[PDB]
């Protein structure tokens, strides 16, 4: 019943975890505590199996733990700045790469899959420093330019025209901007991690760089030049929507270092580059 | 038109609501699913699965797979105790196992542990321990005799070389704080030998054991939160 | 009896009288492409029993001092057979494996090796900013890399085992298809693998979709060191199917 | 596009928009 | 009815009172007036028992009477201030451990029980002061941090990047911040008063402080630096929702002191640290 | 979309006002309601309860 | 069923693609490779037909291909400017003769049709520049002059009353002003191209300046004059919606030079004027 | 009135919103629609019509029709090299073809593509070609016999002027970038003598041929943006 | 999530969120 | 303007203006 | 607090708030 | 103040207001 259905969503008890069952003393030659790693499965045992337990009625449940949850927060994926120092019509627009691998928190999030598909929802904070004392009225322009169309290189680009490219227009005072993007890939899945090239030379490109590309935003400001010199920084937050996830990995345990890459460094003392606490020995908890 | 009435919170971002919002691309239409083993649905898919602790992480031995490894050898004292760690989940030395970092993208936890141990040495060296876990409220065993008071395995290594010991949920409250909180400290776990460790004559005097760790069916974690397992002190760049 | 297998693929057949079960990657067994997965509209050609055989690369050493060794597929197999052939005369190539790792010792020798199998496995370079690990060296074929040996150049990935070559944790390997060789309970190790990709075929040549990790975790021992204790690796790819056939690529 | 349940306890689950992807999170299981 | 349970809503006569009944003269060995204090009970009496009444019918309800009334009104809990006097790095964010100890008026009506089960509305109401004439764009960033979560130790740390933790962003302008938060323990019931300790050593804490934990809440002001310095104090209400209490307690008598103990000072004069006035004698209405 | 006049009390902040609000955790499910004795559900429960006195308040 | 069209809508899949089939190998005297373009009609042969093919399942959907979707997109048309600088009732109004040609990214794309016929969506973008610190209270006021509606002189012409004309107005500060438009051609569909005169004579005009007038458009700031100097520039985008188009041309080549002519300019390196880049010769792929 | 939540995007202006709107003259009554042979209803419809590659683009051909014929003529070399050029869609010389053209309107394709050549010699010249298509991972083809390997179609002039020649879509990915990209290029196409150019006495020595490119039943385009092919630097006035 | 009831008066007690805490003040007794 | 469809999946095709020059995009084919 | 009505020409008289000081001004007679 | 027709093409006639005034421009003929 989607109604059924329904309160479990309010409730979030879709997903129950299971009860604790009474158990008793055993004697017997089969022993459940004992089995074999080198198969490469985790043994099953339970509670029930070890110990004489009592009868527990469980109302945990997993919903909060789905994939659709762990990645379903909007994380900060890039700070993009405008600021106008001396140069008006050079300092008035930027652009932007865009990729996932900048921020280490959500980063770190989706890299613990080896693939993932979904839909991301984009949310856009813009805040504007009156440097000089006023702000005037900002509006902005965010372009996204997919892989192709041409990248504006002037403030008042034709590019800007947005003939095709979709363009969103923020008027300050307004709400927050925010959209939807459908799964973008031209596979069936984003690679979170590749071992490939995109040639088989000494000089072939490795790993995702050669799969992710998504093209570059553009901004600027639209508002012609002002008396009043002003910082613009605009947050974007991402956000995974309708999420499907592949083959899960162990979680990044040092710093990121670079985008597109699992390259890493070491310092002469490795055990400050993890997270792991020296232990006294081994009796010392 | 219709009178409305805005309330409070309008206008607002907070980056775990749950609106929908215009497609920047219409009409577009994805590329075709296609079948990809492993897919994973819930992150107690892999709390679920056995994954080393880095028990032996001494400063000495971090870098390096000997700090996953415990060494066992003839004692000339009985009832030795061999090691001894904190139950709790996102506590050192579990800190970064599987379940240790996954529980601390979490603020609660409640369930059972599954702890187990693989002997390594030969087919020839035999041996029996003891692995107990001591509920909260007491300090941790001093001797093999306090230990074996509370929640016990005696491990018999023979042809199968695994054994698992379950720490039981066994708390006053039905969750606890992941992070270090006297309140929800869950005990400890301590190994001690039994009897001894025993080989026949021409046989490596030491050996080796692995630690592994994972949930119970009644495993579960509360509350999302960012990790303090990892951390950005500098730009990513290109 | 629970400790004895027989492999047949081809005209191959394996056996191990002191296996550990085995391990069925994902739990998905492997097979062809289907139309409704399929992107490739050419014929595909499916050699059957002349590429779907074991194929053993060179042996390794074990001693007291390895650090690991690790292959990549399908490169390991580029120069095997009409397997390899085909991976260079053909664009699109698909594959499943059976990998078996072999190592026998005696019941007064003891230690343990993990055996796992990563999925697109992307290596790192230690300290070298953004350079990345070059071509040749994660093409290394069916002498795989020997951990610890080769002598560092700028192209060079990671040797941090403990950090799975990748900055990961050693101990958390475990959630990728895995087995161990403790040699006081099995000599062998077997898993089979499907394809797995976000594309239904791929280019062989730039693309190595399976790692074969083998790591020491409890160093080799015993009263007879002279004894050489070596590991032998026997692959055998599964449904493999190819399309886009034109002349035979030739790499470097 | 209304998927309006019954049970009285009327369910109204409503998308504003013609794409999938502007839909907000998705169920579970 | 859910219909006639609605007009009774609409109206706030969900709970009525009884009526008063006409009684009349009696003579009799039963005597209601008499009983036993000792016994612990309250004696039952009425007024049709000791006087000749009219029949009376009551229109009073206690609707508003209720615990969901009592505490279901938004009151200030906190009052955030972020004052830029010279350093905009280092007072331009600031943090809050969480707890509904820090204002008197709403935390005595809480402590009225000893425990309570609730959901929370959170309303927030920042108001930022022009110090030099001018507020440029005042964009607020307020992020949750669960307990064990990375607390930044600056302006621009990466825990800012919110990549799982709950944060809001408001703009100065649009309206005020509001939320809700579900029953945040790790019991079944908040601790209203804990006769506990976290240890049982001379040095052990005492009280609430080792249960109610809530974590920190983090704010910062998004806009990069400014010309002109602003004062930005965010007064945070809360009111409880869907509440359950348990096991009433006196009200407190004595002024609060510190957060999470009972703990309170006397004068010297004590008549002045209570709100008993001095009678001057037992016959001086 | 669809014509509407914002009213006036729009965006303010009553302390009394009754609305609904996003939640900040979602799918989070509370811990589990165990029963406990003394529940009260109207503050006339305490009003029926008897109290003492202090008749005899005088400033000494 | 219009729930069955209305899944579609939401998941594009209006027009999906043919399969593929599986092919066999053939000899025959019947050669699908062969025919004769002379006829002017394109060889239907499809790649069954000249390799053997597996059978693959097709999910590619042409509804993004669709004209509708082509030509309904956004884009800026105009860049109304309002630049006050030393005469207020001068400089604070303006009139715009009204095409779809001063702007190459929308206007190649309609002129990939002969005809079309749409209605047509308008969103205005106004940013008003604080020359000198402030903008105070801006209020605009765009007003549609068909042709022969008396077009205003002076910012306080009469003709601003707008008795009948349609006009809109805009306070700085609230959102994007937007409106629709119908079909307003005079004929059945708007003329793209149009090989005619509006006369007989060596001075008729010719092309779609005879049949493509659409009146003037002209704007006002109606704040009476600031003590600051503002400028106000607004920005028309226009959209093209339930589209109809007919007999599709080959796409401009060069660039545009002016408005309703097909003229261009050639340099002596004509290879600069095209996107043809030159090959070095015919086998240097 | 009722109570309403504003949601973030609110007042945002997307130029590919989907939204409704006052109409700016009411009671207007648009004119008539009259039937117009010609209408279009899909880009497809035409990138299903055959046009013409300006395949011999070389800077002394650009800017005349010599542009868009290939030269053939008796060869004294056995197997010689014709042409060749790169498959993808939007590459020079494709680029500017009218499917070329609208491919670079969009960021992704998909599908086969259909080369056609029609031969312009004497009714009494004779010609027997090889037409490849090698599939992506390997160089372009040195020699016949190597390109040979792929996908081809020998073409023999006579009665039927032309010949087409299908380039399957053979990717690894269900779509390919428009632009060109590294990791989806769509491979090459080389045009060889597989006999010769033969004219009886008396006949012109050589011949000209024309090079036309559709797309086939799976062609599809995906993604739309502006294009990089055209361009203003300048503004457009009256 | 719309509790529609009927008498005709009748009454839409929606829920506008997925979550149980996002309601308002609760019914009494 | 109501467009109401069953199916249960109620669709709302709603047309808020009097004209239909203000309808959003149109419907394929 | 939907008061709907029918004769078609169908009222809806609501009650957007929980308490009857809210609504607006009274019938007559 | 509702109209509802029905035809399913269905139409709603509402008048937000209670005073004819209030209402838009008047029908034809
Ligand atoms: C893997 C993976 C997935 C992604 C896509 C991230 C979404 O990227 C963006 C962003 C952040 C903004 C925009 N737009 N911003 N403004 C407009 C309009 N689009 C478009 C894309 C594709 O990147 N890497
Ligand atoms: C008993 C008891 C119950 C409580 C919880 C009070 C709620 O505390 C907060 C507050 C005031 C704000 C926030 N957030 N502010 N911003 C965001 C996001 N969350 C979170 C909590 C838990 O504290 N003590
Ligand atoms: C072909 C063709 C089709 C068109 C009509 C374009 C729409 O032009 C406008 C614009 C841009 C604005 C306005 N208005 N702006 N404000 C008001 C009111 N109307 C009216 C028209 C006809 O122009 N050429
Ligand atoms: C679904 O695809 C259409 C979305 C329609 C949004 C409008 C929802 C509100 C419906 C109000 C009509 C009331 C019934 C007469
Ligand atoms: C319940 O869980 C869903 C909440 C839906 C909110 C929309 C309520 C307004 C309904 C308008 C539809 C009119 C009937 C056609
Ligand atoms: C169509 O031409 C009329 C447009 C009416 C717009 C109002 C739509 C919302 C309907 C709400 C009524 C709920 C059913 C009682
Ligand atoms: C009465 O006490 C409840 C007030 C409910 C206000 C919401 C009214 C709008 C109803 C929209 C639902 C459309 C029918 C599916
Ligand atoms: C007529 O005189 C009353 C005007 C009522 C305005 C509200 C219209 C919206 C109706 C929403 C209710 C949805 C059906 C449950």
């Amino acid at each position: 019943n989607p109604v059924e259905r329904y309160v479990d969503e309010v409730l979030n008890e879709v997903l129950v975890v299971p009860n604790i069952n009474q158990s008793h003393p055993t004697t017997s030659n089969a022993a459940p505590v004992l089995d074999a790693a080198e198969t490469g499965h985790t043994n099953k045992i339970q509670p029930e199996d070890t110990i004489e337990t009592r009868y527990v009625q469980s109302s945990q449940t997993l919903d909060e733990m789905s994939v659709e949850s762990f990645l379903g927060r909007s994380g900060c994926i890039h700070e993009s700045v405008l600021d106008i120092v001396d140069n008006y019509n050079d300092q008035s627009f930027t652009k932007w790469n865009i990729n996932l691998q900048e921020m280490a928190q959500i980063r770190r999030k989706f890299e613990m899959f080896t693939y993932a598909r979904f839909d991301s929802e984009i949310t856009m904070v813009p805040s504007v420093a009156a440097k000089d004392g006023h702000i005037g009225h900002i509006v902005m322009q965010y372009m996204y330019v997919p892989p192709g169309a041409p990248i504006p290189t002037t403030r008042d680009d034709y590019a800007w025209q947005s003939g095709t490219n979709a363009s969103v227009f923020w008027q300050h005072g307004q709400p927050f901007p925010r959209f939807s993007l459908p799964f973008l890939s031209i596979a069936s899945a984003y690679y979170m991690f590749y071992d490939g090239y995109d040639g088989d030379t000494y000089k072939s490109r490795y790993g995702t760089v050669v799969t992710n590309d998504m093209g570059t935003l553009c901004s600027r400001i639209v508002t012609s030049e002002q008396l009043h010199k002003v910082k613009v920084v605009t947050r974007i937050y991402h956000k995974a929507k309708h999420t499907k996830a592949w083959c899960p990995r162990p979680p990044r345990a040092v710093q990121y270092s670079h985008t597109h890459t699992t390259n890493y460094k070491l310092s002469s003392e490795v055990h400050n580059d993890v997270a792991i606490r020296p232990r006294t020995n081994l009796t010392t908890v | 038109g219709l009178p409305v009435y805005v309330t409070p919170g309008s206008g607002q971002f907070m980056t775990t609501d749950d609106m929908q919002s215009p497609c920047a691309l219409p009409w577009y239409h994805p590329t075709k699913e296609i079948f990809i083993p492993g897919e994973v649905k819930n992150l107690i898919e892999m709390c679920q699965v056995d994954t080393l602790i880095p028990i032996n992480s001494t400063q000495s031995n971090i870098g390096n797979v000997s700090m996953y490894t415990v060494t066992l050898s003839p004692q000339t004292k009985l009832a030795e105790e061999i090691f001894a760690i904190k139950v709790d989940i996102a506590s050192h030395p579990l800190a970064t196992t599987l379940i240790g970092e996954i529980a601390s993208y979490f603020t609660h936890w409640t369930g059972s542990l599954r702890f187990s141990f693989m002997f390594c040495g030969t087919a020839n060296t035999t041996l029996k321990v003891l692995l107990a876990y001591t509920p909260p409220g007491i300090g941790k065993p001093r001797s093999r005799k306090e230990a074996m008071l509370g929640t016990h395995v005696v491990w018999d290594v023979g042809l199968q070389s695994t054994v698992s010991l379950v720490v039981p949920w066994i708390s006053a409250s039905q969750y606890r704080f992941t992070t270090p909180d006297t309140y929800s400290s869950a005990g400890y776990i301590t190994c001690w030998y039994q009897t001894n460790f025993v080989v026949p004559p021409n046989t490596p005097n030491t050996a080796e054991m692995l630690c592994f760790v994972s949930g119970c069916k009644d495993f579960c974690l509360r509350m999302a939160r960012d990790t303090d397992l990892h951390k950005q002190t500098g730009p990513i760049t290109q | 009896s629970d400790r004895i297998i027989q492999i047949t693929r081809g005209d191959s057949t394996i056996t191990s009288q002191d296996v550990a079960n085995a391990v069925v990657g994902y739990g998905v067994w492997p097979h062809y492409l289907t139309p409704q997965d399929a992107t490739a509209i050419d014929k595909p050609t499916q050699p059957d029993t002349s590429s779907n055989r074991f194929y053993t690369l060179d042996s390794k050493m074990w001693n007291s001092t390895s650090k690991g060794w690790w292959w990549k597929l399908p490169d390991a197999l580029k120069d095997m057979g009409i397997f390899g052939e085909n991976m260079f005369y053909h664009f699109l190539g698909r594959s499943g494996y059976t990998v078996h790792v072999q190592c026998n010792a005696s019941k007064f020798h003891q230690g343990t090796l993990l055996v796992v199998m990563i999925p697109e496995h992307q290596l790192a370079t230690v300290n070298k900013g953004n350079v990345n690990a070059g071509y040749k060296y994660t093409h290394p074929g069916e002498a795989g890399r020997e951990v610890g040996t080769q002598v560092e150049n700028e192209k060079q990935p990671s040797d941090d085992n403990w950090l799975n070559f990748d900055g990961t944790l050693l101990g958390n390997l475990l959630i990728f298809p895995h087995q161990f060789i403790n040699l006081r309970s099995n000599n062998s190790a077997t898993l089979i693998v499907p394809y797995v990709n976000a594309v239904p075929m791929d280019s062989m040549v730039r693309h190595n979709n399976w790692s074969l990790v083998i790591i020491p975790v409890c160093q080799l021992q015993s009263n007879n060191i002279s004894n050489i204790v070596p590991i032998t690796v026997s692959i055998s790819p599964m449904c493999a199917e190819f399309s886009g056939a034109r002349a035979k690529t030739v790499v470097q | 596009g209304a998927q309006v349940s019954r049970q009285s306890l009327n369910y109204f689950n409503i998308n504003y928009f013609k794409d999938a992807a502007s839909s907000g999170a998705s169920r579970l299981d």
